């Protein structure tokens, strides 16, 4: 699927709608 | 109060405060360590470790509100912590901007630690800092000499040279670097000679004024030992 | 009088002072929000601001004048804010003529209000003008050490360097730059060595005397308070 | 103890003391007639002179050691001078390898003698380095801002400007030489400003508070006697 | 003497001091107004000019030696005048070889008398060389450091920059300039580094050491205030 | 006619002989 | 013939040997 | 043969293995 809130992501693995991958996922500012 | 009393013992035990001192330093060293020209598995690492260390301190801080009930937050060096601390933990679990990477600079920032949480440090800025206010008046009289003649300049100078004078801000930045004796002729007033022929007048006195005013501030030092 | 003591009342009222000070910071931000590369009648409304801050400077001018008269030119801050007042109303009814806008820079000459028309700026500005004096007698040594070594320079350098040393002028500009080590070696010295190979036996004693010279003064200060 | 007492005679005496003085100097201004854009048999004789006065000075060193025993390792320029010339003899019968001549280096190092075998100078410098103490709280101090910041800008300015901001040590050059006020912002904090436009919060502190802090230094001397 | 007693009174009144001051700075303002880009009349008028005030500080010195001998030179300020106006005269007599043209230098040099035949400027300046051999010991250290580190650096950099460091002179020069803090870093200290990496290692020490021998300087003229 | 010193100004009301206009008329000599 | 020394001289009035031209005849240094 | 440790050396003389010429033999890292 994707990458929750401060799961791992990567290439593969990428963030869910709304978040941006920094080694964990974080979220973009509102 | 038992439990209570316990952390209250650990957290003012020297002990703990050089704990977090080493543990500070030793981050500082991590993040130090830090060549731009990396974009290497390096880099990635770094944040990992500034992970572990910002989450130390959030139990560090958290242990020491506990144990300060209220008390630190009126403290100022307390809460200047409590906000460091806070700014490093908030940066770490939010994203950055894309257009600025401002919160890689407020991750950065968390280096400050050296001298709020270190005791020697604290009382000596203490000092330093209880030493300006009576330079304050000084320093607002020097800042407005500046608002004044940096208006000037800009509404002079405008037509032309607006690097250095087209607003308000870089004639700002421009008259200090001149009160520092900063390439101030040959990069500066020469090159404006050339145009306006009579600008040395403006500058020279405000020369004098400023580096008399620097002068006068070392004589409040030398006023207060 | 009645009436007459009505306005002097006003006059002298704190209340007063501060609006004065208070419109005088309004006319600074409002010329201060200038930026040369506008042409967009923004200068059309700009010169209205100032037109109309001038008349109430006027306006309070002439209440001011009219309350103390002999005492109001007697005191010296007082008649130097009525000229800065009185030049900016001339600015209005005259014009720039042509070839050079000295009448604008008279217009936003105005500005200095924020120091005379303060009390506090008044009396710290009064306190280092009381200073000056009393080290007067080696500003003019070092004015009279700047003529002599600038005769002496302009006459050596003069043929082969005209641009920095040509006459006494650029001789005087570039000795009082040199004070200041601000590329006094790269862009001067070392140049004129190229041809004039001794001209080192010149400026380093040169600096040494003025340098040494002003370490004085500022002992001097340190002796005075 | 006759021939020892004869000995402790020579070494003591002042003659023996003005002549390695004199011999030093002699030694000293024996290396320093070289230019090295020479490529002479000059360099030859450069070298055998250097010889002669090193084992002239190993002689001497061999005779103060016999004639203060440990007494002589007590005292710091006592421990000085041996090392000076200790590491002259190893130089003279040792080599650069090739990559770095660090060599040749050891062997201009032996200059120092003209303090530490000079009396005058030795106490001059004893005093001079007796201020230190009282200052070195306020010099960790300085350093200690120096570490914090060097670390924050590397990873701020470190990406786009590697050639002064790319390491810690390329930033603690820059950051100390921001402290002299050469060349900031015509040399650096200018052409940064074109990438990182609010750098100059940055700088302005700094300058501000190393420079703030300088005095504060100089006025400990002040304040030291 | 009848004669002689005249002459002396009207040396020491102070209207004939007073005159040669005005005479002085008159004779300065006439040199002053000197643009080299002239090559015109204007220069031998000048230089006629030269010739009077000259003759006439001849007549005014020959005076001063005539009412006092021994004394006049005794004097460091009155034979230092008495110096000034002889080289003046010296150059009015012959003029230098084509080569260098030292002689109009020296009748340029002239120019000290603003400080020496005046008494204000003569007191200011004794106090300051009173002060000065309070600290010739300081001047004396500080010359011996820079001796010192100028032998080393010119043993070192030498080779691959010899324009600021060939010879024993340059390096003088040089660590002088590094003293002012004029152009260390971008103009030397930076383009030495791209060869020899480690050279920071050296100045940055330096810098310390004389800047804070010089702030010891000013702290002794400090000491002799407080 | 013509706006005297100090009068407003524009394009179709000019200043009088000797002046100069910047949104009112000034005087271009004492 | 020729100007002496201290005696005036200019292009047509020429200095006797030894002695150079500044509006009057000046010694060369010997 | 070769210049052993101290003796002169020069274009014709050179130093045994493991010394270098500088107007006499010297030890290159022992
Ligand atoms: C080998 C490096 C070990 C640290 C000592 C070097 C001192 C120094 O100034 O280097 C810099 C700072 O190092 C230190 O001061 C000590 C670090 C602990 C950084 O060097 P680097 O380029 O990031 O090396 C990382 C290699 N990928
Ligand atoms: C646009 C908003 C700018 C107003 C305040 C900016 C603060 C500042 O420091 O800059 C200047 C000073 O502004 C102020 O201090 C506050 C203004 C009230 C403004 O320059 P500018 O006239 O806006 O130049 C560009 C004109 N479009
Ligand atoms: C001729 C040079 C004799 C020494 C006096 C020169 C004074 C000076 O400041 O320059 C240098 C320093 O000389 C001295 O101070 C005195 C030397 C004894 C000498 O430069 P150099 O290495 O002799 O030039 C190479 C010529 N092949
Ligand atoms: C043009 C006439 C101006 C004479 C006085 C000017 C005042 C000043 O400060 O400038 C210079 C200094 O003059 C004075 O201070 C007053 C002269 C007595 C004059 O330079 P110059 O030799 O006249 O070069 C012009 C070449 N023909």
């Amino acid at each position: 699927y994707c990458q929750k809130w401060m799961w791992t992501c990567d290439s593969e693995r990428k963030c869910c709608e709304g978040m941006v991958c920094r080694l964990w996922c974080k979220k973009k500012l509102w | 109060s038992h439990m209570y009393l316990r952390i209250t013992n650990i957290v003012e035990s020297s002990f703990f405060t050089k704990f977090i001192i080493y543990l500070i330093v030793l981050n500082t060293l991590f993040m130090a360590m830090e060549h731009h020209p990396m974009t290497e598995e390096f880099k990635n690492v770094l944040a990992i470790g500034n992970l572990v260390f910002t989450g130390i301190f959030a139990i560090e801080i958290i242990l020491r509100i506990y144990v300060h009930r209220i008390s630190f937050f009126k403290d100022p060096w307390s809460l200047f912590d409590s906000l460091i601390v806070t700014l490093s933990l908030v940066e770490l679990f939010l994203a950055d901007v894309e257009g600025l990477s401002v919160l890689r600079s407020f991750r950065l920032l968390r280096v400050f630690r050296l001298v709020t949480a270190v005791p020697q440090m604290r009382k000596i800025v203490s000092a330093l800092i209880s030493v300006i206010p009576g330079m304050l008046s000084v320093i607002a009289l020097m800042t407005l000499f500046f608002y004044i003649f940096a208006i000037m300049a800009t509404q002079l100078f405008g037509e032309r040279f607006p690097e250095w004078f087209g607003t308000l801000g870089e004639s700002f930045y421009t008259l200090f670097q001149v009160m520092t004796l900063e390439s101030w002729s040959m990069g500066i007033v020469r090159p404006l000679m050339e145009v306006y022929p009579y600008a040395w007048v403006f500058f020279i006195p405000f020369i004098f004024v400023v580096t008399f005013v620097m002068i006068n501030l070392v004589v409040a030092i030398c006023v207060d030992a």
